[PDB]
């Protein structure tokens, strides 16, 4: 019943954050204070679309 | 004298029989109709009868569920 639509592997390329979990935890509070707007935009998009494929940008 | 004292005219019995026949013919028609209606409702389920219960929709929680994909 239909074909699942999956984005190409090119669509999933991004320059990743290659720091370990300790580095993330050390800077977590300032990261949350500073990067709030893009993060909240993504999360709202995520719970509203209910689809990973609609939230890549 | 016997007819005057104890009995009644033919018209009384005649019309009473007409009324009784009407009542019982209506009852027979209603019985057939009831059987047909019961068969139809039980087969279809679109009437007030034979309505079997289903899950209430007021039980579902409509809130973010700690995960975007529910
Ligand atoms: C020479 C005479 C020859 C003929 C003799 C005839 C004697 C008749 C006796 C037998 C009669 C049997 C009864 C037949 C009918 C009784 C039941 C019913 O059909 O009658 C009821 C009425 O019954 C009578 O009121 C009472 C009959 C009781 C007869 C008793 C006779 C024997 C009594 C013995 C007692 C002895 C004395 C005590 C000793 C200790 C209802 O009538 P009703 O619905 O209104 O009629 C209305 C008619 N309209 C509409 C046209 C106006």
């Amino acid at each position: 019943p239909g074909i699942v639509e999956l984005p190409t592997l090119e669509d999933l390329k991004v320059q990743e954050v290659k720091v370990s979990s300790s580095v993330l935890k050390a800077a977590a509070h300032h990261y949350g204070a500073q990067c709030d707007k893009p993060n909240k935009e993504f999360m709202l998009c995520r719970w509203e679309e209910k689809d990973p494929r609609r939230c890549l940008e | 004298w016997i007819a005057r004292t104890f009995y009644d005219g033919p018209e009384k019995n005649y019309e009473k029989t007409m009324a009784i026949l009407q009542i019982e013919a209506e009852k027979a028609e209603l019985r057939l109709k009831e059987l047909e209606v019961r068969r139809l409702m039980r087969a279809r389920g679109d009437g007030p009868w034979y309505q079997y219960p289903t899950i209430d929709k007021a039980l579902i929680d409509h809130s973010p569920k700690t995960t975007p994909d529910n």
